[PDB]
């Protein structure tokens, strides 16, 4: 209980970044999944 | 005597009792074997987990996004471009297994 | 029963309170914790973040693992008025080889007399001409419902198999 | 509600002492790297974003 | 009795308010903890193999400090996924040879990994000669290109 | 006030847990091969191995629902910006390019259907596209 105690407190600190991080990465996922989707590769737009 | 002094007291703590003891009889009954056959189940990734738990905080730098590590990303990708160096390589062995 | 009940009711009591006065400051704060972390992922946003993650993850992992070329190595990129309105594609290389393949399922392994195609669960025939949909008598996999399938495949695809692909019941395989 | 309890404790104490061992066993690298843990969390969300 | 009517009072509460959620969630969680007991095995090697690699794809993109390290070699690429056979599928299951699992590490003396078809409805299985594409010239004007879409190439 | 809320919020995962369940399935399968497609691809330890396929607009890329052609930043600016949301590949939802995108990601809550999001799963109103993609630009 007491090492539960500080993985949770540890945890709880960071609340707001683990919520930062569902938000941030629940609304690109499928756009990076899209570019890979056309065939057995994906595409790159070769700037230079 | 006494008890007839306190008659409303003794019912008062037996009726707090058996509220308690209907609603934790009813979570114990609706949960017995369910969370029997969750604990048996679950028995397996636990011990796996903890073979797994000292190699755990490194591959959180990894296990999420497989092909990107967290550490050098600021770096490699200046905002809208991710970052490569190309080296077209043609040797023999290249065009031999391509 | 009553001396039995009193002994080991005082037993417990004691054993309780000395639980309580042990655990319970830290279990309470545990508790604590525990709530806010999870109140926190299950916001509005969060939730949506986990919703749409549960749901376009396999895909991106399906995808990206049929990426890789395993003879080749590596990820294969293909680079890329919105664009020219014509396009090639010259040839396709040999991905993979006959022996570096491995069924994550016994029942997709194809029996003797038929090959994998690029659809799991769809066994075409082998032979010299058999590129390019022009062999048939194809089987499928059993419990292989729930694929659409073109008119040219299936036409190729026998009746049993066709109708195992949408209907119910499953085909025997010869 | 004394009775359900001493079922349950009786059917699901082997199982919680295992649980309690192993949960012990995964925790403790944890523990002994909870800066680790708080460093990458804090700087996943600009990697991610 | 004073003190059990209190404590009795608060207990029946926090249950009342809690015993219906545990009930509901022991009884959804028996479908995942099947699911996380079936998969176990491929647990310990997953993390394993995942920290080997984590320095090396680490020093790899982070090796020059401001740009990635690629071998770059031209290669041809396959047929792209005709409409209803190549359609996504969440019916993955098992593992390497039928059970879940992974391989032994892949160093320098092994180093094919065999692919592992599974029941998605997209694979590069039959990908075993040199043939030309199927789309080999394509039309974006009136949507007519040269070949036949197949999935067997 | 704590232990009412903790419970409900594990009720609430693991039911979101138990609708996506073959999606967790499918996640867990594909982890393992994906450590061994990376050891695969990782013998050179400084360099990874990169391909670039023969054929030029064999598969032409999707615009349709994307970022206008007009919003796409110079490389010059390094300055990093929010992200927006929902762009994914808009077309029609037949044709061989992009079969396998986002608008056809089965849905786990809605038997036989296919979308994006959850949010667009859960929603009855029917699927319209933005349009199928040109080449002499005006994709909206």
């Amino acid at each position: 209980l007491e090492q539960l105690r500080t993985v949770s407190d540890v945890l709880n600190e960071r609340k707001q970044d683990l919520a930062d991080i569902l938000t941030v990465a629940g609304k690109f996922i499928t756009s990076l999944a899209e570019a890979l989707a056309s065939g057995p590769y994906f595409k790159v737009m070769l700037v230079n | 005597q006494h008890f007839a002094e306190t008659r409303d007291l003794f019912a008062d703590a037996v009726t707090a009792l058996g509220r308690l003891s209907a609603a934790a009889d009813e979570t114990l009954s609706g949960s017995n074997a369910n969370l029997h056959t969750n604990l048996q189940n679950l028995q397996r990734p636990l011990k796996q987990l903890g073979r797994a738990a000292p190699y755990l905080v490194g591959a959180l730098k990894l296990i999420l996004t497989v092909p990107f590590n967290i550490d050098n990303i600021p770096k490699a990708i200046r905002g809208d471009y991710i970052n490569v160096s190309l080296k077209l390589d043609l040797t023999l062995s290249s065009v031999d297994n391509a | 029963e009553l001396a039995n009940a009193l002994q080991d009711l005082n037993r417990v009591l004691k054993t309780t309170r000395e639980f309580l006065d042990r655990n319970g400051g830290v279990l309470t704060h545990d508790i604590d914790n525990l709530e806010q972390v999870t109140t926190a992922i299950l916001q509005p946003e969060p939730r949506d973040g986990l919703e749409t993650g549960l749901h376009a993850y396999p895909n991106l992992a399906a995808n990206v693992l049929n990426i890789n070329s395993p003879n080749q190595g590596g990820i294969i990129g293909l680079p890329v008025f919105n664009y020219l309105p014509f396009g090639m594609n010259l040839a396709s290389t040999a991905m993979t080889l006959p022996k570096q393949i491995a069924y994550s399922e016994k029942r997709l392994q194809p029996p003797p007399g038929y090959k994998d195609t690029t659809v799991p669960g769809i066994w075409s025939r082998d032979t010299l001409f058999s590129h390019g949909n022009h062999e048939p008598g194809w089987i499928v996999a059993p419990g292989m419902q729930g694929v659409q399938v073109q008119p040219a495949t299936a036409n190729m695809l026998t009746p049993e198999s066709l109708a195992e692909l949408l209907g119910g019941p499953d085909i025997v395989p010869p | 509600a004394a009775g359900s309890l001493a079922d349950l404790l009786s059917d699901n104490r082997p199982l919680l002492k295992d649980t309690i061992g192993y949960l012990d066993v995964i925790q403790a690298p944890l523990v002994e790297q909870k800066q680790e843990v708080s460093d990458i969390l804090v700087q996943m969300p600009q990697a991610l974003k | 009795l004073v003190a059990a009517v209190g404590f009795g009072n608060t207990g029946g509460d926090i249950f009342e308010r809690g015993g219906p959620y545990l009930v509901r969630g022991a009884q959804d969680l028996l479908p995942t903890s099947a699911l996380l007991d079936e998969y176990s095995p491929a647990l310990f090697c997953t993390i394993r193999n995942y920290h080997d690699a984590a320095p090396k794809l680490a020093g790899a993109l982070g090796g020059n400090g401001y740009s990635l390290l690629t071998n770059s070699l031209v290669v041809g690429v396959g047929n792209p996924y005709v409409y209803p056979d190549n359609l996504p599928r969440v019916n993955a299951k098992g593992g390497p040879e039928g059970r879940p699992g992974c391989w032994q590490p892949i160093t320098r003396d092994l180093w094919p990994f065999p692919y592992l078809v599974m029941d998605t409805g997209a694979s590069i299985a039959p990908y075993n000669h040199f043939e030309l594409g199927q789309p080999m010239f394509a039309e974006y004007v009136w949507g007519r290109q040269v070949g036949e879409n197949t999935i067997n190439p | 006030e704590s232990l009412p809320q903790t419970l409900a919020n594990l009720e609430i995962v693991i039911d979101m847990l138990k609708r996506y369940n073959k999606n967790v399935e499918q996640v867990l399968v594909a982890l393992p091969q994906g450590a061994a497609v990376a050891q695969t691809g990782t013998i050179f330890a400084p360099e990874g191995l990169l391909h670039f396929g023969l054929g030029i607009n064999a598969p032409p890329p999707c615009l349709t629902g994307f970022l206008p052609a007009s919003q796409w930043r110079s490389p010059a600016d390094t300055r990093t910006e929010p992200l927006p949301s929902g762009l994914y590949c808009k077309i029609p939802k037949d044709a061989p390019n992009a079969v396998r995108g986002a608008r056809n990601y089965p849905c786990a809550d809605v038997p036989g259907k296919r979308a994006a999001t959850p949010r667009e799963c859960r929603s009855d109103e029917p699927y319209q596209p933005l349009g199928t993609n040109p080449w002499y630009g005006d994709p909206d």
